[PDB]
């Protein structure tokens, strides 16, 4: 033999696999590096045929019980080669569920959004959209983009995620599977090494440690940018309360970068920048590359061959050919290594061009692995491992060795207090959105959220875990959390957490390996060759042992940990807990923006009628909200002499409860930031109550 | 009179069904709410008639 | 007839607040008859004919779909199934 006919079914099929990937690269890299339209159709061939090659030789390993595979490796290369993936669902459903995935991908990419007084003048998300949203410092355009977007999105987004969360729980039990969460979990899992066992529900569990000790710094870094976000938009947030939704420059929210330029702590002073020195030598974008391999050779890490030097696009063309140019890393095997990206002369480039470099290290170090190996230990590894030689690069202690920097230069704390919080920004402003985004899909997929609280469950955790609040109250009918790219595209989300870990952990393990004066923020690993070494003993395993092994062999440890993180931004909590002294750290999830012009109505149908009272539904609550909006366009007529349509939609309705009572509050017709005042309702109210009250058979104390 | 009004202050206090808590299920469910949640229920107000 | 002295002037607004009191009539007939969740706005009633008289004829439409025409037999049951509700929105009686 058995041990012996499964290596030569797994010999036989690498024998073909290789060279029909190696084709299927060489197709996706010539339609990438010129887009041309007679290799379309050389790339879709090529990648049905090694698709139905795929799909044939998992066919043929249906004959190989898993409990007579002694040695390990073709035991973790039949497991690879074992999942059915969307085989076991149904003809029909299987056409459903991918129509369904192409309607999601097709509206999220093609909707868009148009001006309330302009409708001749609509905006895609990317362009426009998008940066309403990253520069405007307008309060009432960016409500406006904000809840115009959600709006159409969830509208069209909702019955297709409903019916797609139910294709895929059906699909993944279908598989011996408790839902698609547990699939999605099944990353990580690893059994059958006995003392490096991982089961799929301890990530639950390890996420929630990790999340519980992350919570204070982040308290603290909300507090201050609450703090300094007064100044910005005054009467607009409270200094207890929680942030609104739309103003974190940002669509989601995903990131808080943007904010950089409103909180920074001194201005007056810019953190470091040479991007002209490299100008003023005239640096073309060929040196930087150069400069990276000679980095990564000082840490005795292998070089680049020529191979790789032979073939160049890097160069951007700018002629009338349009490429995406988008930086990436190929790995079309058998000593076939590229990078693809359009190279300028900045900062970011030669970050980026650090990144790839390490992405191509790491790629290739694993190549004498079995080519169903040749992949990073999870989802997590890759981006990591490539991320922290850009961030131990960016130093400017290697600046300055390197050639630029002159040493005629104090650095200032200040300046460091600003790079830290810039950094914390991006890296700390994150950990709890992707918490609460997969703890939501996670049990939504479980079946803990009832279909009929979805919106409700996920706007509380935004006010408890994130501690954000919305602008405006969202019904049933919106799917807010499917506007994201990952969740309508069938995306996990839990790797940006384990990597944003891990690269610390990292990190830190190789500044103690190398025996750094104190890795606060400032370490650099260059001209370590035990550094290099003792990574490259971890590069070359690939996925030939689980990834709690090949942990062990750089920190020693067998699990996520947080201590490096806390460890790197220490000064930050330090410079925090000493700014707010006087601010009020924390939040209070009972503000709202809207709150204070809104109306309780509290309704006591059985005391009026006793028998014979009717039901109450949400036909009753839009009859409730006509009756309103008809009260206001005749106390707006009767009055102050204006013909304004006020409509149904106008009364925004919030806290539904089975004694029946609510809060409601009306905004003009087709302008979502005003408000009209709580004086004018009132009046209002006053003026049409008995009409009110006759057309529910109420009287003035029910 | 006096029992329906501590019924009813309840019932608006902790936003119960209306028909929920009548007079022979009061003292149960009135410790119910007590034991959910202190520092509600201590603001509400009640009568001891009898 | 139905308030003699005390009436109100009838304009543009109770238009309004007529198309919307039939939009919850044919709301709450077709959930509680055919069992579907079918979401009839004020904008579904198209009206016709406005007579001083306070005459004017009127139809119901699918929510976003001009074409399709509810017929007038089930506009007509809806009709009788919330009449009183329609009436007492309006303070008339049946002969009003
Ligand atoms: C796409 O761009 C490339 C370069 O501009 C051109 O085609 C390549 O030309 C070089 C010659 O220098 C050849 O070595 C390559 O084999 C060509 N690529 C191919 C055939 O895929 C040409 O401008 C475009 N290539 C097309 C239309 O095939
Ligand atoms: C993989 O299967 C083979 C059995 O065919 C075993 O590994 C072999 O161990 C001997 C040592 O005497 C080596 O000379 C062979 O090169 C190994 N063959 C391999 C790795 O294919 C063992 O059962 C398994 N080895 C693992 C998991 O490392
Ligand atoms: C993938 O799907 C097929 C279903 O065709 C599974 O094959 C079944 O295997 C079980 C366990 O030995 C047998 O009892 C059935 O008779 C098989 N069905 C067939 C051959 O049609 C296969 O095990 C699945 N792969 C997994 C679960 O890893
Ligand atoms: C790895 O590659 C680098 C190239 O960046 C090598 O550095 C040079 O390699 C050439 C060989 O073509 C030699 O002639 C030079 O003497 C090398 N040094 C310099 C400053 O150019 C490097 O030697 C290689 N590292 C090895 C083989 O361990
Ligand atoms: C930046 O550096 C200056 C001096 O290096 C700091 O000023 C001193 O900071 C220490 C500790 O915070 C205090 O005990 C002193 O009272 C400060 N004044 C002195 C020595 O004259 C300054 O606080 C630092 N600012 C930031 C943002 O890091
Ligand atoms: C929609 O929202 C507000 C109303 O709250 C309007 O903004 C007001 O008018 C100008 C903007 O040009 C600014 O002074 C303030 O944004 C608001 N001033 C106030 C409330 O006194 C906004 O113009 C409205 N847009 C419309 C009607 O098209
Ligand atoms: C209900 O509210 C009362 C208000 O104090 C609390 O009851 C405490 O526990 C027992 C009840 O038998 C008493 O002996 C204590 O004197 C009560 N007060 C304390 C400990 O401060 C408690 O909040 C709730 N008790 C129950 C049984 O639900
Ligand atoms: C609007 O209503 C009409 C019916 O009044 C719908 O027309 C139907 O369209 C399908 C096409 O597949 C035909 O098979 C039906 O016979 C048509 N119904 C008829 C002629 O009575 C129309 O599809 C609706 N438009 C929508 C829902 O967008």
């Amino acid at each position: 033999t058995i041990e012996e006919q499964a290596k030569t079914f797994l010999d036989k099929f690498n024998h073909e696999a290789e060279d029909l990937f190696y084709q299927s690269s060489l197709a996706s890299w010539n339609y990438n590096t010129n887009i041309t339209e007679e290799n379309v159709q050389n790339m879709n061939n090529a990648g049905d045929k090694w698709s139905a090659f795929l799909k044939e030789q998992s066919t043929l390993a249906q004959m190989y019980p898993l409990q007579e595979i002694q040695n390990l490796t073709v035991k973790l290369q039949l497991q690879a080669l074992q999942q059915n993936g969307s085989s076991v669902l149904s003809e029909d459903k299987s056409k459903r569920l991918n129509t369904i995935l192409n309607t999601m991908s097709t509206i999220y990419s093609t909707g868009k959004v148009c001006n309330p007084d302009n409708p001749q003048e609509c905006l895609l998300l990317e362009p426009g959209l998008n940066e309403i949203m990253a520069n405007s410092l307008d309060y009432n355009e960016r409500l406006w983009a904000w809840e115009s977007w959600r709006s159409e999105v969830g509208k069209q987004l909702r019955p297709l995620y409903e019916e797609y969360v139910v294709l895929k729980n059906e699909m993944a039990r279908a598989n011996h599977y408790e839902d698609y969460g547990d699939y999605w979990r099944g990353d990580y899992e690893v059994n059958g090494v006995d003392g490096y066992d991982y089961s799929r529900g301890q990530l639950i569990e390890d996420v929630e440690h990790t999340f519980e000790e992350i919570k204070p710094l982040y308290e603290h870094l909300h507090a201050y940018v609450r703090a300094k976000l007064m100044n910005a938009y005054p009467s607009y947030i409270s200094p207890i309360g929680c942030l609104p939704a739309h103003l974190l420059g940002d669509m989601w929210g995903r990131f808080w970068t943007n904010l950089y330029s409103l909180t920074v702590p001194f201005g007056q002073k810019p953190n470091i920048d040479v991007t002209d020195a490299m100008v003023d030598q005239a640096w073309d974008a060929q040196r930087i590359f150069k400069e990276a391999e000679k980095f990564f050779v000082s840490v005795g890490l292998p070089n680049m061959t020529q191979g790789f030097w032979e073939n160049s696009m890097l160069t951007d063309p700018g002629n009338v050919q349009k490429a995406v140019c988008h930086p990436t890393a190929w790995d079309l095997g058998k000593g076939d290594f590229r990078i693809l990206m359009c190279t300028k002369v900045t900062m970011d480039d030669f970050l980026t061009a650090h990144h790839e470099m390490g992405h191509i290290q790491y790629d290739m170090a694993y190549a004498a692995q079995p080519f169903l190996l040749r992949n990073g230990a999870n989802e997590g590894f890759h981006e990591a491992v490539g991320e922290i030689m850009s961030l131990s690069a960016a130093t400017p202690k290697h600046l300055k060795s390197i050639g630029l920097l002159s040493p005629d230069f104090q650095e200032d704390n200040e300046t460091e207090i600003n790079f830290l919080l810039k950094q914390a920004l991006t890296i700390v402003g994150t950990l709890p959105f992707t918490y609460m985004l997969e703890k939501w899909r996670w049990m939504v997929f479980k079946g803990e959220i009832p279909k009929d609280q979805w919106m409700k469950k996920w706007w509380e955790m935004k006010r408890e875990i994130v501690g954000v609040v919305e602008p405006v109250p969202h019904d049933e009918t919106y799917c807010d959390p499917a506007s994201l790219f990952h969740v309508s595209n069938d995306y996990s989300f839990i790797r940006y957490y384990t990597r944003t870990l891990y690269q610390f952990q990292f990190q830190e393990a190789l500044c103690q390996a190398a025996k750094h004066e104190g890795p606060l923020h400032k370490c650099d690993i260059s001209n370590s060759t035990e550094a290099g070494q003792k990574l490259f003993n971890m590069l070359r395993l690939g996925k030939s042992e689980p990834w709690t092994l090949a942990l062990e062999n750089v920190v020693g440890a067998k699990n996520m940990n947080v201590r490096p993180l806390l460890n790197y931004f220490e000064p930050l909590f330090t410079w925090l807990k000493d700014q707010n002294k006087n601010s009020f750290v924390g939040w209070s999830t009972d503000w709202s923006p809207y709150a204070d012009q809104s109306i309780k109505v509290r309704i006591s149908l059985k005391s009026a009628l006793g028998d014979k009272a009717y039901e109450w539904n949400d036909n009753e609550m839009y009859l409730f909200r006509s009756s309103v909006a008809y009260a206001m366009r005749q106390y707006f007529l009767k009055v102050k002499n204006q013909m304004i349509l006020f409509g149904e939609e106008d009364v925004r309705v919030a806290n539904l409860k089975p004694r029946i009572s609510f809060n409601f509050f009306v905004t003009a017709p087709k302008n979502v930031s005003d408000i009209i005042p709580r004086t004018e309702v009132e009046k209002a109210i006053r003026m049409s109550r008995s009409r009110i009250n006759d057309a529910f058979r109420l009287n003035d104390n029910s | 009179d006096c029992f329906s009004t501590n019924i009813l202050t309840l019932i608006n206090g902790f936003d119960l069904p209306e028909g929920n808590v009548t007079q022979e299920n009061f003292v149960d469910m009135q410790q119910r709410c007590n034991a959910s949640d202190p520092a509600a229920y201590a603001q509400l107000v009640f009568q001891t008639c009898d």
